[PDB]
């Protein structure tokens, strides 16, 4: 991938600090050899698995602890989990040469996969490493480096959590999003006179400016090595992991990370509807019972959105602009027609094939979202979206500022269960279990290849 | 040119089709301006005539006339629906007021009067009186004239639509699913109480609302109403509402950009469509950007996924500070290096093809100010419905949903094939070749049936045409029978009886269907194994047609594949500036523009008579297409004329894209049309026609006589069948080894016409047979190792009769001028010396029995005017034999080409 780039020079800081890091004694591996290995592995995994995605994230795990047990462990225990990856990929199958009261550990990853909680098996191997998994609060504060970049994917941003630390940090945050010639403008502004002021400032979405990064930011921070020698200010940047590819040099010179936080759907749901508010009421106690199921609607098809094939055949990234155009139909519907329901039959059918249909090609997601559609708005009195909440309509004194309140009250009282994408969602438990099971092949048929390399 | 033609005042009516894309001229008067005409060619008149002086400067005057225009559309709109409303005849109307001033006062007074319709709940009166004008349109179309009859056929383009509408309006169970219905389809309102007659019009669709902005439109195509066009209505005018721009991407083929220029007509605007991939200068395209901006059009990217990176990121950004000029609401936007006015009525569409990595989508800058929306093929049924609504079919709902069934039934039991395309495509197909054959009989079922049987009966194997039938008969009701059968069969009979052809059950039933075929399609395909009979099908069909009609025939044979595009469409000199025609375009031209040789009462055929690939059939979609134009890539666009006629014979259509196969009329051989015992005949009497000018009467008859007589095909179908049993390097079904065989034979048989006169019966008889026995074996057999040849002499020495002289592996008539006795013999084996210094010249050679036998058959193949294949192993002696045989004799000069990995056609003229 066009992001994990590694450099010889960040691996060989990585290694300093092994060293230059006095913590705390690690367990006690003999001699001091074993232990600088051990610490190695460790740092190594720690700093360089920030800037990967999950899945190679379990992926480097994985291979890293193998490429450390098979020296350090006995062939009883490099056979045994050689046959327990090639278990877990579904390429091979078989028995491990399982040898009791020796590989202790080994019997609880068996006791994991044989009950096809994949999930807990590959996270066994992080466990394994006895680290703690940088956040952006370590990377940013470790690295002695003024440029990160944050990558995600499309369905997920992490600059409220960049606001969020740097509000926290020391100071003013500053969002300078680009665009037109006027954003390119004020942003080349806003830089040159922030290395100066020293304020951390943010560029988001620098993907649609590929351009101009090329020929303007490209050559601006390989030049600015005093920026260092300027006020310790520090320059972020925000991609998408599945956009245009950004130029090698520009990304080696920064910081890079990807940021994996995927809000459940009570979170996102309640998100929206706190959001939806900041700006204003707009009409009367209607506009704002559709724009709270408008909220949840779009919090399931956002969540069901990731998963793939099940749920969707396609990754469909359902931004804000279908939500905020869904909105528009809304307050228009409820205006020009009356107070009663009625017209509930067409706010689905333009919902689900104009809105939120229109990106889809294939018929059978298209249902999906008229069936998701038809579940959502279709009610009479006592709506359940999910299984353990039912929303009652408005009232006959229309007090919207009541309706507000009690929604957001029935918002907080509802917690998620933990099976929510099998339950709070339609599809059955044994699509996701069928979806782990891909996921954990593809981690064990990587890493298995990975070895054949190594 | 525009500025130095401010005294003339009339160079500007050459730039008016590009400076307002709908207007092809201005109509003059003596001093003044008495109108505009379109493309299609319409006369809108002003209401108030423009004087021109000779001071006035161009800009002034058609700055003048741009609001005239649409001042003079608004007010014919205006008389129109008055009149309209008053009661008048859709007949009577029409003939008064332009295309879209009809247009738009019919769909105002439908709205008007369905809105109270549905308020009422009384569906059907309506219903009768909107079919009651539909069928009036229908037979007044009949008895138009060359201008009003597409305007006709638009009026009922829209009134079908009308009446669907109201069809489903009045299916609809509940008043809830009534207005559900009624919101998606685009209604149209007028507000009486409003000043600005121009923004007196406007449109609600889903509850939004758009001004109807009054630019002549002329009289364009019209797509079918569909619902599948209503949703992509409702996709453009919601984003439109929220100042997004529209963004379409699906399969190619899928009518994008028709849609948006649909769109646009149905608001009154003409859109601007910025085709890309054309070479399409960046410059240019910024100017027409800045025109789009300032004058407020609607400006469509066609095929906006193929651009060039640098050229597709400026127009990107160019895109988006145009969007964010709209949404804002600021105006005086930053672009050209320049600040120009930005109108609020601009917009931006964008149509997006499938590339080679699949799905296409917009830059990034560019996602978030336009919506996407994916784009269908719509379904089969309802347009099948619309189409024959088109057309004066009774119970075309039945028709359509039979006809739709009937092609998913032939997809699913048919044998799967690669040509066999049972889709939207096909039924248009059908619906087209039904068009022309109303003439001849009804708007019934058997119409629809006779099509069928003309479009998907002879691109369908063997197999399969029982299943065709069966279901024919088991689906529709009614099995009709084929008109202007006696004549043209009898005609048929003659041309090919003529030509030596034998008029087999299989061959007349192709050349049926090959002239029921070409009587209406343009472009054909000949699809069959070589030696089916492609040409001489075709060939025959010709003659027949010629014989028939009277009709003089001019032929063009061309090979595709042997000539490069330069050659075959046109060459241009880059360098130096001059286009040059090439094959095809020349011998179009010879048509179009001569006009004193027979030309207009003949029938022109142009056969590509080669393997089709895309590449060079796409050089000429336009002229598959109802286009029926060829578009040279710079220089004149060339009108194929009906006589015009292309047809491609092939033998495979592994390449050929699907929307060549369905847009021309396909026929495929699966079977060879005649049998092996009328090849042959026919061979005979091909060889017996050109010995009948070097030979006396009696001689003649009585030579082919023996020959025919000679051999049966009781004896020869044992032969023939043996020898499949053997291995053939570089194989050839017999059916093609029949002329080697025929020619050989009828060669060696006349070679001995001066040793016959004075020769016995029998010993002629037997001569006659060896030398047929002779001919076979080296025509069937003659491609064998060597052993199996003898194997070969075996089975023929069995299989011919046990009287007749037995051929042996060497057995030849030597005669002596002397002796007046055939004297066959066999197994010479010369002898001969060399000296020393001729132990190698490239002509010494050693004689031995495979080489006199090798050389003999070679040159025996040689005087037989047909050419010859050597085919062995490295250094077996192809070459020297070859040498041999032709430095003996003082008749033949050998040029030696050496075929290397590449040489080029042009290597062997050199
Ligand atoms: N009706 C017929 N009766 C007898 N012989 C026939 C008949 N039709 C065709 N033939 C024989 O079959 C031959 C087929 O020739 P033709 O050029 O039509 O073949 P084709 O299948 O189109 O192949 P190609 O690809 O070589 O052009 C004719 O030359 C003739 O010898
Ligand atoms: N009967 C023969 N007398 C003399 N030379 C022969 C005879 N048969 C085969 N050869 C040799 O076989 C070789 C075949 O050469 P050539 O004709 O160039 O091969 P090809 O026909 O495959 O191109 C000749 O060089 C020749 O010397
Ligand atoms: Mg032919």
């Amino acid at each position: 991938h066009w992001f994990y780039g590694i450099s010889i020079g960040q691996f060989l800081s990585c290694f300093k600090r092994v060293f230059i890091k006095k913590s705390r004694e690690t367990r006690a591996a003999r001699t001091r050899v074993d232990e600088i290995l051990w610490l190695l592995y460790q740092e190594v995994y720690c700093q360089f698995s920030t800037a990967l995605d999950k899945k190679f994230k379990m992926i480097m795990a994985m291979t890293m602890f193998c490429l450390y047990k098979f020296d350090i462990e006995s062939e009883q225990y490099k056979e045994a989990v050689l046959t327990m990856i090639g278990v877990l990929s579904e390429s091979s199958d078989g028995v491990p040469k399982l040898t009791v009261d020796t590989n202790n550990d080994l019997r609880y990853l068996w006791d994991y996969v044989t009950t096809k909680s994949y999930i807990s098996a590959l996270n066994w191997f992080k466990n394994e490493f006895f680290v703690d998994e940088w956040n952006i609060a370590d990377v940013v504060a470790n690295s002695e480096n003024n440029y990160f970049t944050m990558a995600s994917e499309r369905d997920v941003d992490g600059t409220f959590k960049l606001i969020e630390l740097a509000k926290a940090s020391k100071e003013s945050l500053k969002i300078i999003p680009l665009g037109s010639i006027e954003n390119l403008n004020y942003a080349q502004e806003e830089i040159s006179k922030s290395k100066i002021e020293g304020g951390w400032i943010l560029l988001q979405n620098i993907q649609m400016s590929l351009s101009w990064v090329k020929t303007y930011l490209h050559k601006h921070v390989e030049e600015t090595k005093a920026a260092e020698e300027h006020e310790k200010f520090k320059m972020f940047m925000t991609c998408h992991l599945t956009g245009d590819k950004l130029p090698a040099p520009l990304l080696q010179r920064t910081d890079r990370f990807v940021y994996e936080d995927i809000p459940g759907i009570l979170d996102t749901v309640k998100d929206l509807w706190g959001s939806q508010f900041f700006t204003g009421k707009i009409s009367g106690v209607w506009s704002v019972y559709c724009t709270f199921l408008l909220s949840w609607f779009h919090a399931l098809i956002t969540a069901r959105t990731r998963l793939v094939p099940h749920g969707f055949s396609k990754k469909y990234y359902f931004n804000d602009c279908d939500f905020q155009f869904a909105s528009v139909y809304l307050e228009n519907v409820l205006a020009t027609n009356s107070t009663n329901n009625i017209p509930w039959a067409q706010v689905r059918d333009h919902i689900a094939t104009i809105v939120y249909g229109g990106k889809i090609d294939e018929e059978k997601d298209l249902e999906v979202v008229a069936k998701l559609c038809a579940h959502v708005f279709c009610g009479s009195d006592n709506l359940q979206i999910v299984p353990g909440v039912r929303i009652p309509q408005p009232l006959l004194q229309q007090s919207e500022e009541e309706e507000r309140a009690r929604l957001t009250a029935i918002l907080s009282n509802t917690i998620e269960p933990a099976d929510s994408l099998s339950s709070w969602l339609q599809l059955p438990r044994e699509s996701i279990l069928n979806y782990e099971r891909l996921q954990a092949k593809e981690v064990a048929s990587s890493t298995e290849q990975l070895l054949q390399e190594m | 040119k525009i500025i130095g033609s401010g005294k003339h005042h009339d160079q500007v009516s050459k730039f008016m089709k590009k400076m307002f894309g709908s207007i092809e001229s201005i109509i003059f008067l003596e001093d003044f301006i008495t109108g505009v005409r379109s493309v299609e060619g319409e006369v809108l008149n002003l209401n108030e005539k423009i004087e021109l002086k000779d001071s006035i400067q161009a800009q002034e005057w058609l700055n003048i006339l741009d609001t005239e225009i649409k001042l003079s559309v608004f007010t014919q709109f205006r008389d129109c629906l008055g009149q309209l409303k008053d009661g008048t005849d859709i007949e009577v109307v029409v003939s008064k007021y332009i295309f879209q001033a009809i247009l738009l006062s019919a769909q105002v007074m439908w709205t008007e009067l369905v809105e109270k319709c549905l308020q009422t709940n009384q569906f059907s009166k309506y219903w009768k009186e909107v079919d009651m004008k539909i069928k009036g349109l229908l037979d007044k179309l009949n008895k138009s004239s060359d201008n009003v009859k597409k305007k006709i056929e638009a009026l009922l383009v829209e009134y079908l639509h009308f009446n669907n509408v109201i069809g489903q309006l009045k299916n609809c169970s509940t008043k809830e699913e009534a207005r559900l219905l009624w919101a998606k389809v685009q209604k149209f309102y007028q507000k009486n109480d409003t000043l600005d007659d121009l923004n007196s019009v406007f449109i609600s669709q889903s509850g939004y609302l758009l001004q109807y902005k009054f630019e002549y439109i002329g009289i364009p195509e019209r797509l079918i109403y569909t619902p599948l066009l209503l949703i992509g209505f409702a996709t453009l005018t919601d984003s439109l509402h929220q100042k997004y721009g529209g963004c379409f991407f699906g399969p190619a083929g899928t009518g994008k950009t028709e849609t948006v220029k649909a769109f646009g007509q149905n608001l009154g605007r003409v859109v601007v469509v910025f085709n890309c991939d054309d070479s399409f200068d960046y410059q240019v395209l910024s100017r027409l950007l800045v025109g789009i901006t300032q004058i407020g059009a609607w400006g469509c990217f066609d095929e906006f996924n193929r651009l060039d990176e640098k050229v597709l990121s400026a127009v990107s950004a160019n895109i988006q500070q145009i969007q964010n000029g709209l949404q804002v609401g600021k105006s005086h936007i930053t672009l050209l290096e320049e600040e120009t006015p930005l109108s609020p009525h601009t917009a931006v569409f964008i149509t997006l093809n499938p590339g080679y990595n699949g799905r296409s989508e917009l830059p990034e800058n560019l996602k978030k100010s336009f919506r996407e929306f994916s784009m269908k093929s719509p379904q089969s049924g309802t347009i099948a419905e619309m189409i024959l609504q088109i057309m004066g079919f009774e119970d075309s709902k039945s028709l359509a949903s039979k006809i739709v069934h009937f092609l998913e039934l032939l997809s699913s039991k048919c044998s799967s094939m690669n040509h066999y395309h049972f889709g939207l495509r096909t039924l248009k197909g059908v619906l087209r070749n039904c068009s022309p054959l109303i003439s001849e009989f009804g708007e019934g079922e058997k119409t629809v049936v006779e099509s069928l049987k003309r479009v998907i009966l002879p691109s369908l194997g063997d197999t399969d045409e029982l299943v065709f039938k069966d279901e024919l008969s088991k689906i529709f009701d009614s099995a009709g029978t084929p008109l202007n059968s006696k004549a043209i069969v009898q005609c048929l009979k003659d041309a090919g009886q003529r030509s030596g052809f034998s008029m087999s059950e299989e061959f007349l039933k192709k050349c049926m269907q090959f002239y029921y075929m070409q009587k209406t399609q343009q472009a054909l395909i000949l699809v069959g194994k070589a030696g089916c009979g492609k040409t001489a099908t075709w060939k025959t069909v010709i003659d027949a047609m010629a014989i028939f009609d009277g009709h003089a025939n001019v032929v063009y044979v061309i090979d595709t594949k042997v000539l490069t595009k330069e050659s075959l469409y046109g060459s241009m000199l880059k360098a130096t500036l001059e286009w040059r025609d090439g094959l095809f375009t020349s011998i179009l031209r010879r048509v179009n523009d001569d006009i004193t040789g027979t030309f207009k009462n003949s029938r022109i055929w142009v056969v590509f008579d080669s393997d089709l690939d895309p590449e060079y059939v796409e050089a000429m979609n336009s002229v598959l297409d109802d286009n029926k134009i060829l578009t040279l890539p710079n220089g004149e666009r060339l009108p194929i004329p009906p006589n015009f006629r292309i047809l491609f014979e092939t033998d495979n259509l592994d390449h050929t894209t699907p929307a060549t196969i369905t847009r021309c009329g396909l026929l495929w051989f699966s079977t060879d049309v005649c049998s092996i015992s009328s090849k042959i005949d026919h061979l005979l009497n091909k060889s017996y026609e050109a010995l009948d000018n070097k030979l006396s009467m009696f001689e003649l008859d009585k030579l082919k006589d023996l020959i025919s007589d000679s051999f049966d095909m009781a004896s020869l179908t044992n032969i023939f069948t043996c020898s499949n049993d053997l291995v053939h390097i570089l194989g050839v079904r017999t059916f093609n080894k029949l002329e080697t065989a025929v020619q050989l034979a009828v060669h060696l048989i006349s070679s001995y016409r001066q040793w016959f006169q004075n020769l016995d019966d029998k010993s002629l008889k037997d001569v006659i047979t060896l030398l047929i026995k002779r001919s076979l074996l080296y025509a069937l057999a003659g491609d064998s190792t060597g052993e199996s040849q003898r194997a070969f002499i075996q089975t023929i020495n069995t299989y011919f009769g046990h009287d007749s002289q037995e051929l042996s592996d060497y057995s030849t008539i030597v005669i002596a001028n002397d002796k007046l006795s055939f004297s066959s013999f066999c197994s010479e084996i010369p002898s001969v010396s060399l000296e020393a210094h001729e132990v190698m010249r490239p002509d010494i050679v050693i004689p031995t029995i495979d080489t006199i036998k090798h050389e003999k058959i070679f040159y025996d193949l040689l005087n037989s005017k047909r050419g010859i294949i050597l085919c062995g192993p490295p250094g077996s002696g192809k070459t020297m034999i070859m040498n041999n045989a032709l430095r003996n004799s003082s008749l033949y000069d050998v040029v030696g080409i050496n075929f290397s990995k590449d040489t080029t056609t042009e290597h062997i003229l050199s």
